């Protein structure tokens, strides 16, 4: 699995299905829950973002799957991610983490 | 009409013509205290009458009751007084009862002329037009208003009083008509008395740096209330900045350097003293704009720092040592986020002074820190007398803050200017959350009934601050009608309300005409007709003091009246 996330063509592919994932994964009322907690997130000027796993597994499980088989490296990652789309959601966010 | 705009320096030449000697004291200056724009009008004259040595007495004066006690007990040695920031709007030569044959002197020849001058130093309107035409002995300093303006009241004015047949009456009640049009007319104010003072200054040859840094504090006051005036006066203090600003660049910073600058100074509260964060949360516009009373409007302001990408310990960091990096580039940061949060006009040019090394000051700090030291910088008649002489005396602290010499004193008003606004903010969503506001259909109607800080409101200048807080939070909301608004709070010691009647006001970027405050008549008519035993004798005519147990029969007798 770890030879499979760090390969850099899966790689890439890896960072756009999490980021897709942080996107257009949404509650049933059709918002975003990761816009919702990355707009919580800064306004709490937190480091940390809350990831459910079963929102993973319900939708692209196939990450689901790698972040439990080969988490050292999926959340290197998705962390990445994460830093990504919270500075697309408050720019320079890098400033304060 | 009694000294136009352009003729000032013939008024101050008397002045010294009459009441000037190496001999004996002759001029008096009384001043309204609790009026910011007075007490740097009164320190612009009195500073000139040190230069010109005129031996003079100032005496601030809380309302209309302690000037008809302190006039009585003046000596026929006194030959002028100046009334600074008050007497326009009353008779006062009635008021006073004068008799102009009691202080008539010299008459010969079809001419008169008087054992005591009145001048008067106000910007309230209306004018009384007895003050104006009436009277030989007042003396108004006129901004231009009644030369621009009242033209058919002078003619009235004067053709009523010869008026002693039916064109006769058709005559005495057509101009009775229009001075019952002019009068009951909402109050209000259209110049700054510091500015009009300056331009006497500009007549005589006085300005300096020292009078141009009063002139900018007494007209920076009005800049909360009267927002159109400051507007008016902002681009003439620009010119005055740039005339008396010394011709050095890049001029390295030196302990001896006053610099007067224009630069940013934005629409936040106390912003180099509070923390940055504080200066959002604590400002009335801000509170207004995001709604900041409540916990999503909180959430707002986090946003906001968030996504201008300051940290929030950086926020909450006080001023001076807040990152420098920061201060550098803020300017930058407010430009490319509050236009996302409605906040634009939080940008703004304003003046600020720095003198020497020890750190710069904004006229609006400035001003804050005078009105902090205004308010709280120190059987029930006796005890209101008491509690007014404490307002008396928190005047000096004020004056004595204006000196560069105790800025400490200036220290001390900048921290309770702080926490005083911390208390307005407190009640302010006290009433906002508990919905204390009642919509009745004429006015607001908010009565402080019990609480924390509810001693400080007896202040007429706290109370006006809470007043301004709330009329800020109505002003930027679209669903509100802007309808006038009365505030007002007990005290348990006297068992009276001091009660507010405030204008509203319109959203604060927006550009119209001013509207008046007639809450200031319409308390008149209303003690008129009652037994009520409220007072009226406060300066700002649209406040009021009234028992506890009138206010329900006044309110009552107010919102069935049409005045309004």
């Amino acid at each position: 699995y770890s030879e499979w996330i760090t390969q850099p063509n899966v790689s890439r592919t890896i960072a756009r299905e999490l980021k897709s994932f942080l996107l257009e994964y949404t509650d049933e009322t059709g918002r975003s829950v990761y816009g919702a907690r990355i707009r919580t997130l800064g306004e709490m000027n937190s480091e940390s973002l809350e990831v459910n796993y079963r929102h993973l597994a319900e939708s692209k499980a196939i990450l689901a799957l790698f972040l439990a088989k080969c988490p050292e490296e999926m959340l290197k990652i998705f962390d990445l991610v994460a830093m990504e789309a919270t500075e697309l959601h408050y720019p320079d966010y890098a400033r304060i983490h | 009409m009694y000294y136009g705009i352009s003729q000032f320096s013939e008024a101050y030449n008397k002045i010294l013509r009459n009441s000037s000697s190496h001999s004996s004291c002759q001029l008096v200056i009384f001043v309204s205290c609790l009026n910011i724009d007075a007490l740097c009008a009164t320190k612009m004259l009195s500073l000139l009458f040190k230069k010109q040595l005129v031996q003079s007495q100032i005496v601030p004066i809380f309302g209309y009751s302690e000037l008809r006690r302190h006039y009585s007990q003046l000596d026929d040695n006194i030959n002028s007084l100046l009334l600074v920031g008050f007497g326009g709007v009353i008779d006062l030569e009635a008021f006073l009862e004068i008799d102009p044959q009691e202080y008539v002197i010299d008459t010969d020849s079809g001419e008169q002329s008087f054992r005591r001058d009145i001048y008067v130093l106000d910007a309230h309107r209306p004018w009384n037009l007895d003050n104006i035409f009436g009277s030989q002995i007042i003396q108004c300093f006129d901004d231009g208003t009644v030369d621009d303006t009242l033209g058919e009241q002078k003619e009235a004015y004067y053709k009523l009083l010869e008026l002693d047949r039916k064109q006769r009456k058709k005559q005495i009640h057509e101009y009775e008509g229009v001075l019952e049009e002019y009068y009951s007319q909402g109050t209000t104010v259209v110049n700054s008395i510091s500015a009009q003072i300056y331009s006497l200054l500009s007549a005589i040859g006085e300005t300096n740096l020292s009078n141009l840094w009063l002139n900018i504090l007494g007209t920076t006051s009005l800049d909360i209330a009267y927002a159109q005036v400051y507007n008016r006066l902002y681009p003439l203090l620009q010119d005055e900045v740039k005339r008396l600003t010394p011709s050095s660049r890049n001029s390295v910073k030196t302990p001896d350097t006053l610099t007067l600058n224009i630069q940013p100074d934005y629409y936040l509260f106390l912003l180099r003293h509070s923390s940055l964060y504080d200066s959002f949360y604590y400002s009335n516009y801000v509170n207004a704009k995001l709604s900041l009373w409540n916990e999503n409007g909180k959430k707002r302001l986090h946003k906001m720092f968030a996504r201008m990408g300051i940290p929030l310990s950086t926020a909450q960091e006080t001023w001076l040592y807040m990152d420098h990096s920061i201060k550098r580039e803020l300017g930058i940061i407010f430009d490319k986020n509050l236009d996302r949060y409605g906040l634009q006009d939080i940008i703004r040019d304003g003046f600020v002074r720095t003198l020497g090394y020890r750190g710069s000051i904004s006229a609006s700090e400035f001003v804050e820190a005078l009105t902090a030291l205004l308010e709280v910088g120190n059987n029930s008649a006796q005890k209101l007398t008491n509690l007014r002489k404490r307002w008396v005396s928190n005047f000096w602290l004020s004056w004595d803050a204006l000196d560069d010499r105790k800025v400490e004193l200036l220290n001390r008003g900048i921290q309770l200017a702080q926490d005083l606004q911390r208390a307005i903010f407190n009640t302010g969503v006290a009433i906002l959350e508990k919905k204390l506001i009642k919509h009745l259909r004429i006015y607001r109607l908010c009565v402080l009934q019990d609480g924390p800080d509810l001693d400080l409101y007896r202040n007429p200048l706290t109370l006006l601050r809470l007043g301004n807080w709330l009329i800020e939070c109505c002003a930027e909301s679209e669903d509100k009608q802007l309808l006038p608004m009365v505030l007002a709070s007990i005290d348990e010691n006297t068992d009276t309300y001091l009660v507010a009647g405030l204008t509203p006001r319109y959203p604060r970027g927006l550009d119209k005409k001013p509207i008046l405050n007639n809450f200031s008549m319409a308390f008149q008519q209303i003690t008129a007709e009652t037994d009520a035993k409220v007072r009226i004798d406060n300066f700002e005519s649209s406040i009021i003091e009234i028992r506890r147990e009138d206010l329900s029969p006044f309110l009552e007798k107010l919102t069935l009246s049409g005045l309004l």
